[PDB]
DNA sequence: AAAAAAAAAAAAAAAAAAAAAAAAA
DNA sequence: TTTTTTTTTTTTTTTTTTTTTTTTT
């Protein structure tokens, strides 16, 4: 058990490999187990395990070459050979257009949507792998969402503290980023609707016995398939 | 600055000095013999209207609302002054605590007040106080005499609350007595005898249910009309400790006005609230000349003003004044319910007749497809409590079930017990009773021998266009958009609060079938039988007709069914089977 | 205490507002003859008039509050002793922009105890009312005195015997109680990160705020954040419960609801009396092209008809339903999308999104006193509102027949054994759908275009086919417009850069090649008050086109009905015509809106097959 | 279209950890 | 007066049943 203090609370969020130095301590509460104090650690320091001036001109300099798309282009998957075309494709869903909202409040989606059907002896896999190693906020999925990681957000009342718990699928988890499905044609009914609504709207809406409310999904989706 | 003496005075002026002229100009002094009635223990409540008091004394009604439970003492007080003087002879002894209130008071630190009673009180509010909604019932009403309108969701069961606990000593024999106003109270363990006091003895009394005294005590809680919930909100609960003679006069799902007291419960002091019961009213349906009964027309009259503004289907209206009505018990056990199913093509209006019903019908409740299912038809274990369903609630009453088709498979086979065996058999886990629900079924579905062979009434609807009779339906539509009445017709529609009287006016004239129609009704039915044969009837359908032609004897009042009504019954089988083709 | 008195007299003369625009003066005369004993002051005024002031007040709250009140008391007893005399405390409530105290229940550290805190979210708790007393009357008949005993806010002991061991008898009438309630709010779940759990807060309500907000809706509360203590005790651990005591709670939905804005509105009503519902159509979705019938019938929506309630109690509806059946991109999710921006209680949904109880409304345990609660649905939170369904055709179709009753009569009725209730719902519900088979078949019947039962057709009013046609002049007219709406670009606020993550208009070229959003809600608001009234030549118009509708002949061959028509068509006729008459503030349902009204139904019910 | 199997809801029961109050000496 | 054992309450989890939903003939 791990005490933080003033400027440590908040610093990490469960799921995070961190490395804890602290103070090996029991509780101090008014004093078959005999004289057995509960230990815990007090929190001193947490280091959380796995953008400078220089590093912008770098990329101005990047950006202002004359044959940057074709580096681009031949930069993403070196190992995979051939598939220019399906290459050029990926660097240019992971750059996303521009968001639009107009004057009235509608919203145009910037982020791009690429689908690939094909036999399953192509790298395509390797290639959703990549993208989700590569790309800024990212996370790799199948159809029928992740090992005990849904693919959509999904919203249930905790019964005794009666909140609203979000668990968040891959699309919500992925918001700004780029999500890619694997088997993208093996979804399941419920599922193949919310991301019917989510790669349009870029919005998921849920609405339980408890409240109404649209999640923020603005999430690129790469989608592999056989035929 | 605010005396009670003088409002014990003022209390008593009104009630020896107030009368009126109700029964035929007569002035009675409506209190006085009231008392009169208490002090001869024929009358255990006596309801203050308020309207009265402030008739001659503006001020006083102002102070009791405006502080209900000080004036409600006083009257109290002020009647137990008043009982002595208008005593007029010696009473019969009536129950077991007078007989042991006249022991004390012969035998006679003093009585408590509230052990030698034996009377009620309670404060009909003012006209001029407009009944309150209970989610404004707020702080600044606190302990006032207000009124709220709400629906009785649920009703606890009648139990006995004491008031007075009356101990006796093992040595001294002198009786202790500890008024109750707390909910809890600490039961007196030594006796305050004055003569165990002087001999200082160990004065371990025991607590006697025999010299205690005992009031009826029911909880309920009601909601609010939905006409009433703000747009956004659900409607609101509010508790009602109902006690004395205010019992057994609520039932679950009973629209009810309580005026009471707004008090709260000790648990910052912050405290719940509830509502002390002090009048209860059952309004609308729940709500508790003869020439135009005679009429001959009277029968189509009762037809003709079941939702006027709903055009044409004269027969179908005149089928389910029927089952309002309802046909007669027999016990040789077959029930007297008529059960019509309205099943036609979209937009003919059979929600709005069902709708309706539920407005008129004195007993009855609403359900919609899947919305309230599974416990909300049947019962449920909710100390463990069993809690009816919408036929519970509608248990000799109307249920107009919507969208009969569309309704859970184990909701229908339910409604197959109660259209035949009028019980609700349950043998669940933390169940197994047998209701009773001896509703009227009145489904309403779209479109089969699971459903026609029970029904008795299967009407069939169907809006088949045609180029004047839906000119006619549009003007009668678009007028009652223009004006919001009804068409105007040769005759006016009678109202509900009228109809009401009228059919219930009806239920208590069990007729008789003559031995004459027996000839007639015999052969009618068999002709029924060869129809469906030759072209479904059963012996079913000859109870459908005699109950359908007991119901229109009602109509006419007639304790001996004649022939006129069986062709009436048959022509309503003739209109009902002539819709399925 | 000179700190106090200084307090006291700044916020006394910053109230004394006459040499300046004269506005506080005004909110003290709105709450003096409206009846009400709290003031809201925006903070924005006092940083503008005293900086000190108000970093004392937001850094300093409770005892700035208490100085604050009661010179808003001095003042009021200035301008009125007899209303200031009514009540004991005049209270105060804050707004405007708070610096850095604006945050989430995430966000919100023990840094801001003892300080004035703007926090947004979602209310998850709204307990039951309880007045709190305090001050309590307590009458001895033996003696026949009468006590006070005050009881100060300290967030005891309740007198029952006199001096000489007397009874007293509580004054309940005569006692003085003020309701109190406790929420729980959330931070919202739109912004909250979407991995660890949601992060909630504590509000204490006292009067005039106790039912300021309901469960399950987005909030804004303005209060002082504090540390509660524990019970009387030897020990006590360093842990303290913090709660947010609010001085006002808002309704995030300003959206929810001047003289220079009227007059607007009535000479723009005056000007032309002909066109004015079809120049707010044309107006209602600039960025969408085309589809004027549609853009005509969803006008209507947001007006929506007028409701009848007979003396029998009977309802009709006055709301209008619409469906938009469309094959892929034609913009039907965007038209219920800007729906949602645009209409008030605007509820969003989706297909698969809400299952059943979660659509409408649920019942529960409460699971604490076990007694049964009711639960506002999707929809019953859509009361008086509009309810936009996309993927409509994607619902299990036991969601759909339990929503047959609330589009219908508009009312919810649930019913489990221990509890029974028939929640309103008077919703106009706007569905999207996309036709069996995906693509829309012109060379089948619009009946076997739909898989809806006949019935549910019939719920809705308006049944809209939105097809593909690819027309070349269509789609160049359809590109050039959506060309350039993604080639604009906001004036001057943007110059290339990224979004991170007047009655009429400016008139650019390159949304134009219409009325303000602003102007278009003030008019349709102020509009939808209005009831008119059916005239008898109009009547006698909707009866015989609705004759002729049933009637064989008013279709042709080859051209099918999208919906049947029956009763429920007429009221249709009358609820859009009244719709068209709202939009001209007519007052009165003439032939141009009957007329109007036909011709949309007779385009609606009819869609020729090739 | 209807039955069989699965999943989820929901309600009741148990653990339990900790803070406060009443009874005992 | 001061301790102590109980009392509660406040969370949380767990288990049975029922109901609701999904898949197959
Ligand atoms: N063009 C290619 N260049 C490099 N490796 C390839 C190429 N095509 C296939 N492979 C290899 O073949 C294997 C199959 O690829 P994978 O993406 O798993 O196929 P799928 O996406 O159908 O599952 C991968 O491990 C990959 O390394
Ligand atoms: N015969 C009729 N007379 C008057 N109004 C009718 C008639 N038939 C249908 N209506 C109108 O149709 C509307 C909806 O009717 P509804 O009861 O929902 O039809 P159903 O339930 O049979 O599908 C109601 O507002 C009602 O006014
Ligand atoms: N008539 C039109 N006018 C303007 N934009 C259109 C039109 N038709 C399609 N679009 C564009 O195509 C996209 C499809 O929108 P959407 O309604 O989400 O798809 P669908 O109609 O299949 O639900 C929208 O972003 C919209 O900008
Ligand atoms: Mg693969
Ligand atoms: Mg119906
Ligand atoms: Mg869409
Ligand atoms: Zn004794």
């Amino acid at each position: 058990q791990l005490y933080c203090d003033r400027y440590l609370c908040d610093k990490v969020v469960p799921g995070n490999r961190v490395t804890i130095m602290g103070i090996y301590s029991i509780k101090k509460f008014g004093l078959v187990g005999v004289g057995i104090r509960s230990s815990y650690i007090r929190v001193l320091g947490i280091q959380v395990d796995t953008v400078s001036p220089q590093e912008e001109e770098e990329f101005r300099r990047l950006a202002a070459l004359p044959n940057v798309y074709e580096v681009i282009s031949k930069s993403i998957a070196p190992s995979i050979f051939g598939g220019t075309d399906m290459k050029k494709a990926i660097a240019c869903l992971l750059f996303g257009g521009s968001r639009k909202r107009l004057p009235d409040g509608l919203t145009r989606r910037g982020d791009i949507n690429l689908l690939m059907l094909g036999d399953p002896g192509t790298a395509k896999s390797q290639l959703l792998k990549f993208v989700e190693k590569c790309s800024p906020i990212g996370v790799y999925t199948s159809g029928k969402g992740s090992s005990a990681a849904g693919l959509t957000a999904s919203v249930m009342r905790d019964p005794s503290s009666r909140n609203f718990i979000m668990e968040g699928g891959a699309m919500v988890l992925a918001d700004g980023g780029v999500v890619c499905i694997d088997e993208f044609d093996k979804m399941r009914e419920d599922d193949r609707v919310a991301i019917h609504e989510a790669m349009e709207q870029q919005t998921i809406s849920i609405a339980k016995a408890g409240i109404t409310t649209t999640l923020n999904s603005r999430c690129s989706v790469l989608a592999a398939a056989n035929s | 600055l605010k005396d009670y003496a003088l409002e014990k005075e003022k209390v008593k002026k009104f009630l020896q000095e107030f009368y009126q002229d109700d029964e035929l100009g007569k002035k009675q002094f409506k209190y006085g013999n009231q008392l009169v009635r208490l002090a001869h223990r024929e009358q255990v409540a006596l309801y203050v209207d308020l309207d009265d008091v402030a008739e001659d004394d503006p001020e006083l009604v102002d102070s009791i609302c405006e502080n209900a439970r000080r004036y409600a003492k006083l009257f109290a007080d002020a009647v137990q002054e008043l009982l002595p003087q208008y005593k007029e002879r010696e009473v019969v002894n009536k129950d077991v605590l007078d007989v042991y209130i006249e022991h004390r008071l012969m035998m006679e630190n003093q009585y408590p007040a509230e052990l030698m009673r034996r009377f009620e009180l309670y404060f009909q509010g003012p006209s001029s106080n407009k009944p309150r909604v209970i989610r404004e019932v707020r702080a600044d009403s606190v302990g006032k005499l207000v009124t709220v309108r709400g629906i009785v969701t649920r009703v606890s069961e009648v139990k006995p609350k004491m008031v007075v606990a009356t101990y006796t000593c093992d040595q001294c024999g002198a009786e202790t007595y500890q008024p109750i106003q707390s909910p809890t109270f600490m039961p007196l363990i030594m006796c305050p005898s004055q003569e165990c006091q002087t001999n200082r003895s160990g004065g371990r009394l025991y607590l006697q249910t025999r010299g205690s005294r005992f009031i009826k005590f029911q909880e309920m809680k009601m909601q609010e009309h939905s006409d009433q919930v703000p747009v956004g909100n659900i409607p609101r609960s509010i508790t009602v400790l109902v006690e004395g003679e205010n019992t057994r006069i609520a039932q679950p799902g009973d629209h009810v006005s309580v005026t009471g007291i707004f008090l709260p419960i000790l648990r910052g002091l912050l405290s719940e609230t509830y509502l002390e019961a002090h009048r209860i009213v059952k309004m609308n349906k729940s709500e508790d000349e003869l020439r135009q009964i005679a009429e001959e027309d009277f029968y189509e009259k009762l037809a003709a003003s079941i939702a006027p503004e709903i055009y044409g289907h004269e027969d179908v209206k005149k089928a389910l004044l029927l089952l309002l009505v309802g046909g007669v018990d027999q016990s040789p056990k077959i029930r007297g319910n008529i059960n019509i199913c309205l099943m036609g093509d979209p937009g003919v209006a059979k929600s709005q007749l069902l709708s309706y019903i539920d407005r008129l019908a004195p007993r009855s409740q609403y359900t919609t497809g899947r919305g309230s299912s599974g416990v909300g038809l049947t019962a449920a274990v909710l100390e463990l409590t069993l809690e009816g369903g919408a036929l519970v609630l509608a248990d000799q009453g109307v249920c107009c079930i919507d969208e009969f088709d569309k309704m859970a498979e184990a909701d229908r086979t339910a409604i197959h017990e109660v259209m035949e065996q009028q019980t609700i058999s349950i043998a669940k886990a933390g169940i197994l009773t047998t209701l009773n629900a001896r509703c009227s079924i009145l489904a309403a579905a779209n479109p089969p021998a699971a459903l026609l062979s029970r029904f008795d009434l299967l009407w069939l609807i169907q809006d088949r266009p045609d180029r004047d009779n839906d000119l006619r339906l549009a003007q009668h539509i678009t007028y009652v958009h223009q004006h919001s009445r009804q068409p105007p017709s040769q005759f006016e529609p009678l109202d509900m609060k009228l109809m009401r009287r009228y059919i219930a006016m009806c239920r208590e004239k069990q007729p008789m079938v003559p031995e004459s129609l027996a000839d007639y009704i015999t052969a009618a039915y068999v002709e029924m039988r060869r129809e469906a044969w030759a072209s479904y009837t059963s012996a079913r359908t000859l109870l459908a007709i005699l109950r359908l032609s007991t119901a229109l004897a009602r109509l006419r009042m007639v304790d001996v069914v004649e022939k006129e009504d069986v062709n009436e019954a048959i022509r309503l089988m003739e209109m009902s089977k002539d819709s399925l083709l | 205490d000179v700190e106090l008195r200084e307090a006291q007299r700044d916020y006394l003369d910053f109230l004394d507002d006459e040499e300046d625009q004269g506005i506080y003066q005004s909110k003290v005369r709105e709450l003096i003859s409206d009846n009400q004993y709290r003031l809201i002051v925006n903070v924005n005024d006092l940083r503008r008039k005293n900086e000190k002031r108000a970093n004392r007040l937001l850094n300093n709250a409770f005892e700035e509050l208490v100085a604050f009140q009661r010179a808003l008391k001095d003042f009021v007893a200035s301008i009125d002793a007899t209303y200031a005399k009514q009540y004991e405390e005049f209270y105060v409530g804050l707004e405007g922009s708070f610096g850095s105290k604006h945050v989430s229940p995430r966000t919100l550290t023990s840094c801001f105890l003892s300080c004035v805190v703007c926090v947004e979210g979602i209310v998850t708790k709204c307990s039951l009312v309880r007045p709190k007393v305090v001050r309590s009357v307590h009458y001895c008949p033996a003696t026949k005195k009468t006590i006070e005993r005050r009881y100060s806010d300290l967030t005891s002991v309740y007198p029952t015997k006199d001096e000489e061991n007397n009874p007293l008898e509580t004054e309940y009438g005569l006692s003085v109680y003020k309701d109190h309630q406790t929420i729980t709010i959330q931070e919202m779940p739109e912004k909250a990160p979407a991995g660890q759990l949601p992060r909630s807060v504590d509000v204490i309500l006292d009067d005039d705020l106790v039912d300021k907000a309901k469960p399950g809706d987005r909030v804004q509360v303005v209060g002082t954040y504090r540390c509660l203590p524990g019970k009387k005790g030897g020990y006590t651990s360093g842990t303290f419960r913090t709660v947010l005591i609010a001085c006002n709670v808002k309704q995030m939905s300003k959206d929810a609801q001047s003289a220079e804005d009227i007059a607007k509105i009535k000479k723009f009503s005056k000007t032309r009396s002909k066109d004015i519902f079809d120049q707010l159509a044309k107006s209602l979705a600039p960025s969408i092209h085309g589809h004027d019938y549609v853009k005509k019938a969803i006008l209507c929506l947001l007006l929506g008809g007028v409701e009848r309630d007979l003396e029998n109690g009977s309802h009709i509806r006055g709301d209008i339903n619409i469906l938009l059946i469309g094959d892929p991109s034609v913009a039907k999710s965007q038209l219920l999308r800007y729906v949602l921006c645009t209409a008030p209680r605007a509820i969003p949904t989706t297909g698969r999104g809400s299952s059943g109880v979660g659509l409408t409304a649920a019942v529960t345990t409460d699971q604490e006193t076990g007694e049964r609660r009711l639960e506002a649905g999707a929809m019953v939170l859509a009361d008086r509102g509009v309810v936009c369904i996309d993927e409509f055709d994607k619902m299990s179709d036991m969601d759909r027949t339990a929503i047959h009753e609330v589009m219908e009569q508009g009312r919810v009725t649930i019913a489990k054994a221990g509890i029974h209730a028939r929640l309103n719902a008077r919703c106009s519900v706007l569905a999207a759908a996309n036709p069996v088979y995906g693509r829309y078949d012109q060379y089948k019947t619009p009946m076997e275009n739909i898989g809806l039962q006949d019935s549910l057709l019939s719920r809705f009013d308006l049944l809209f086919i939105m097809l593909d046609q690819m027309d070349p002049e269509q789609d160049r007219e359809i590109s050039d417009h959506v060309l350039r709406m993604h080639r604009y670009r906001a004036p001057g606020e943007q110059d290339g850069d990224a979004m991170p993550l007047q009655i009429y208009e400016k008139h650019d070229n390159l949304l134009h090649g219409m009325v303000s959003a602003a102007f278009m809600k003030k008019y349709i608001h102020v509009a939808k008050i209005i009831k008119p009234v059916l005239t008898q030549e109009s009547a006698t118009y909707i009866a015989e086109e609705y004759s002729r509708l049933r009637s064989q002949d008013s279709m042709s061959s080859d051209t099918a009905r999208t919906s049947p028509v029956t009763a429920r068509t007429l009221e249709t006729l009358i609820r859009l015509a009244t719709a068209h008459a709202k939009a001209r503030m007519s007052k009165t349902v003439d032939l141009q809106d009957a007329e109007e009204a036909v011709e949309l139904v007779q385009y609606a019910y009819f869609k020729k097959v090739l």
